[PDB]
RNA sequence: CAAAAGUUGACCGAACUUGAUUAUUUAGAGGAAGUAAAAGUCGUAACAAGGUUUCCGUAGGUGAACCUGCGGAAGGAUCAUUA
RNA sequence: GUAUCUAGGACUACCAUGGUUGCAACGGGUAACGGGGAAUCAGGGUUCGAUUCCGGAGAGGGAGCCUGAGAAACGGCUACCACAUCUAAGGAAGGCAGCAGGCGCGUAAAUUACCCACUCCCAGCUCGGGGAGGUAGUGACGAAAAAUAACAAUACAGGACUCAUAUCCGAGGCCCUGUAAUUGGAAUGAGUACACUUUAAAUCCUUUAACAAGGACCAAUUGGAGGGCAAGUCUGGUGCCAGCAGCCGCGGUAAUUCCAGCUCCAAUAGCGUAUAUUAAAGUUGUUGCGGUUAAAACGUUCGUAGUUGAACUUGUGCUUCAUACGUAUGUAAGCGUAUUACCGGCCGGUACUAUUACUUUGAACAAAUUAGAGUGCUUAAAGCAGGCUUCAAAUGCCUGAAUAUUCUGUGCAUGGGAUAAUGAAAUAAGACCUCUGUUCUGCUUUCAUUGGUUUUCAGAUCAAGAGGUAAUGAUUAAUAGAAGCAGUUUGGGGGCAUUAGUAUUACGACGCGAGAGGUGAAAUUCUUGGACCGUCGUAAGACUAACUUAAGCGAAAGCAUUUGCCAAAGAUGUUUUCAUUAAUCAAGAACGAAAGUUAGAGGUUCGAAGGCGAUCAGAUACCGCCCUAGUUCUAACCAUAAACGAUGCCAGCUAGCAAUUGGGUGUAGCUACUUUUAUGGCUCUCUCAGUCGCUUCCGGGAAACCAAAGCUUUUUGGGCUCCGGGGGAAGUAUGGUUGCAAAGCUGAAACUUAAAGGAAUUGACGGAAGGGCACC
């Protein structure tokens, strides 16, 4: 069915981005995407995101500015010991300067750049740039 | 597409990368040890071997040659070989029942080129060197 | 999905979102709760019940109205069936085909639709022995199948 | 009281013999393949509808190719027209 | 219990029936000791390790034993088996996988040298012994540093600058770079060689007299020059010969590839070549491949392991303070059932508290290696030296031989509470707490001592009742699935009974006659007169033309006459139920066209084989005739096909139009009718889910194409399987398996070979198709 439900709503992202498409239905919404979604607002990459109470399992309204080259998502998510943090950061981001990966660490969803301030490295869960 | 990429579908990589690694030409190789089993090199960089006859091999179309080859009885194996005399003249230098160091032609085996069936090189005759006799530099020993 | 078929048709219960309403309703759980005691005591499923008090009553959800739904409500005053109503079904349509292919052998399609039926039964059973609410070790066979939906 | 050669019963047990077993190697009348083939002999099989469209599974027969029969597919020669 | 230094099935009696396994056990193989490590890299990895260390193991293969703290010892013993030795013939004595040496094996690896001086060990020892180690000799595995010449000038050469003259063109001439075997003195010892230094004593280095430079001396190479690949379309010889070429290719008489020469290039104290490995190789893909056609979807599905898995569940904030720039809040402190409670003066303990995987920080990480700090080992490999006031006087001053990571993972300790699971308690012996002195377990102080009695204390726990406390214990129902279903409805889905139609074939009757079948034309074959044919009926078996499709169903194979029954599936619809049940799958199973096969029925038709007539060298075939097994059906096999839509399945998303299958919402639309309706079908409108098309991609692709073959990334994207990793050999061999058998599955290699495949393009060519044009 939907294994992991995460890649699938940012999929869709990709794809509207592709036609140029300011909005996308999201389906079937976790916190895991909550958390990504949120993560996406700090640095500007995506408008307003409004996630509809359905008594099911939630979809989300994603408004998009478009500039958003393309965003992935990690699954299996690998276990980084913090000093693959430089490894990953270099393979799929465009540029040492920007682009975040996108992690599930102890305390919390954060970004890469985050998460060396905190000193908390974790699972991957994605990228963004 | 595929490939088991779960948090804990760990073991399941292994077993299907041995299962596609079996298919691996140069893997297959080396687990199943054929250098020491089938190839008449056992994986050995040299072998000395002793010349039974020299053959006139016919070379494959486009290219009408007679390209002079020599049969090696290697010395730990008893196995037969053909292997050419590389540069030049060279089974004027060769001399049935001489000892003879056996190379191969840096092919993976595989046959030369339009040479039938010749995965093999000739470096020496008589301990000497067959690219030393050519250009004259050093005189065959004797007998 | 449709694990038996290619069929990805879905069509399920589009729920009204005011979750305590309806308003017009005069009715008292107490009202709505003696009816499914009496309709479950004349020998009607939750299914049934759930069905016959919306059209015949208002009854909207049984949900709403009075906090715990048909299953729940009859369990309580003990009109809960030995097994629930979804494997009975599940196993009443079992035993009712394996009799027809012993009466009518050689019908190909009907043998291997017989396995989905009984294969639907093993796993759904399977995660009600989880819930405890069918006893650890408890089995579908034929047999005993037979017996169980008369 | 000590005490040698010898020696009793035990347990470890090398070693040997014979059956069984396994791995690994290698002889061989003859049969039956494939390959290098490169000047040959016999056919034209397929490649154009290859003059019998092609080609699959399977059986039998033809010197062989292949043909044929039964069910197929199009990788056809119909992407079709045709109340 | 015994043994032993010790736990111990180590061993033995008795007594149980266990232990290990798709998380790959048991077995077999391994150029398989392990690790520290090495190689090669963009990283990730891949490969290596026999060897310089550490641990263990063994000492011809094996077994047994004494001594001694310690050996199941071999440069101890005893034995056997295998090897080897001497002998006065009775016997005895041995372990180079120790150092040298020899033989043999091989591709492959050194001296029958010297020494305990260094390093250190052992011994009774200041002292001896030491092939432990050091030393020399051998040593292009490998690494490290470069002697082999240099400058004016002369002979002519170039390029500026000048005088010029300014295509041309000459003269002066410079920092130079040179092509010259012309010159000229200089430089510095590699080598050589007193001496000194070195050393245990020698050696070489580091020192240095005496010596050594016109290369013919102090005298450099190894492959290549068509392309890859850097440099001859050179000259002689050869002429598809010899031979060359890792590959493509050269060589058939300008050979720019050969063999030389000459010229030159590339790397030069090294270079060639072989083998193994790694990069390239994305050709192994964890990172990070491909699967419509290129090598690639299992016939299809169920389905267990495996694997995976939706949403919801301490958390947001508000205020203020501090702190970057009126803000900002990120940092700090407050406030809302887990920061509550003491003691000692917010601090620091104590009392503390969901399991994990993960992750965080710590310790714990052998040195060498690896990275690298400090440092002129004269450079350097790297050594771990040495530098300083000071070469005075002098132990005076002294920095040192760090730090990290590889020794992974793990384990230990600690933090977090995200992610993914787990947790009470909805059949409430549910969670606290509290009341029964109710219950059971259960006691050292003090009754002077010590003992007995019984109270408090209940030392300290438990369990059972009753009451009060509680938000008092049931999460949504993934535009997920299961299931039922008000039901509506679909379909050539399946099984069984049944039914219809004509024909094909045969037969009779009737009826009229000498031809008929068949083709390219023919003949066989049919007829002696009644075939063939007509007509009529009937027998037999088979099958549903047209209607019938870019149309349906079924998981797929497959499924087209009628009608009845039985049960199934799917779409739609459902404010029903369930409340993650699910998704996909090794194994295993279900179904599985046809041929082939077993036994009957059945055999009309077609019709493998056979035998026939033409054709044709052949026909054995196409073609024509007769027709067998077979087609059909039934009870069994088989498990395979282009089982094909060459395209796995499940979910979401990414484009217009019109068809098309089905359902539903509106039809104040047409028609059918009852007085009109109500009903039904179709269009019209709207919408799902189906199968496709068209034209465009708004992406992919090599293109053809593909709305999937898109989202396949910029070496990534949901989940999961299967398959391919050059072409052939080969779907063969071999063994196992299944099968009655035929076969089928699983499925190599030897060896062969530089292409192979797919695509599109243009030509050529057709006994493939349409137009034209000319009295060859």
């Amino acid at each position: 069915v939907r294994m992991n439900v995460l890649a699938d709503a940012l999929k869709c992202i990709n794809n509207a981005e592709k036609r140029g498409k300011r909005q996308v239905l999201l389906r079937p919404c976790s916190k895991v995407i909550i958390k990504f979604l949120t993560v996406m607002m700090k640095h500007g990459y995506i408008g307003e995101f409004e996630i509809v109470d359905d008594h099911r399992s939630g979809k989300i309204v994603v408004n998009l500015t478009g500039r958003l080259n393309k965003c992935g998502v990690i699954s299996p998510r690998f276990d980084v010991p913090i000093n693959d943090i430089e490894k990953w950061t270099n393979n799929l981001l465009p540029s040492r300067q920007f682009g975040y990966v996108v992690l599930t660490t102890s305390g919390g969803i954060m970004d890469h750049e985050e998460a060396r301030r905190k000193h908390l490295g974790g699972k991957i869960l994605g990228f963004f740039f | 597409m595929g490939k088991p990429r779960g948090l804990r579908t760990a073991r399941k990589h292994v077993n299907h990368r041995r299962d596609q690694r079996w298919a691996d030409k140069d893997y297959k190789k080396a687990h199943l040890g054929t250098r020491w089993k089938a190839n008449p090199f056992g994986g050995a960089s040299h072998a000395k071997g002793i010349v039974l006859e020299k053959v006139g091999v016919e070379a494959k179309q486009p290219n009408s040659a007679i390209r002079k080859c020599v049969r090696v009885q290697l010395i730990k194996n008893g196995k037969k070989i053909t292997a050419f005399v590389p540069r030049d003249g060279s089974l004027n230098y060769i001399e049935e029942n001489d000892e003879v160091l056996v190379a191969g032609f840096g092919r993976k085996g595989h046959a030369v080129g339009d040479i039938p069936g010749v995965r093999f090189k000739v470096v020496k005759v008589a301990n000497v060197s067959l690219l030393a006799l050519y250009k004259e530099k050093k005189e065959r020993p004797r007998s | 999905g449709r694990m038996h078929a290619p069929g990805k048709g879905i069509s399920q219960s589009a729920l009204p979102y005011r979750r305590t309403v309806p308003s017009w309703l005069k009715l008292n759980a107490d009202d709505v709760k003696e009816q499914i005691k009496k309709l479950g005591k004349k020998g009607l499923t939750p299914s049934k019940i759930g069905i016959i008090l919306r059209d015949s009553h208002g009854v909207a959800q049984v949900r709403f109205v009075n906090g715990n739904k048909i299953l729940r409500i009859m369990k309580s005053v003990g009109l809960k069936p030995d097994i629930p109503e979804d494997l009975y079904h599940m196993i009443k349509k079992a035993v009712a085909i394996r009799k027809h292919l012993e009466r009518n052998r050689k019908d190909k399609d009907g043998k291997f639709r017989l396995i989905l039926v009984e294969s639907r039964i093993h796993r759904l059973a399977r995660y009600y022995k989880t819930k405890s609410v069918l006893p650890p070790n408890w089995k579908y066979e034929s047999s005993t199948a037979s017996a169980l939906v008369a």
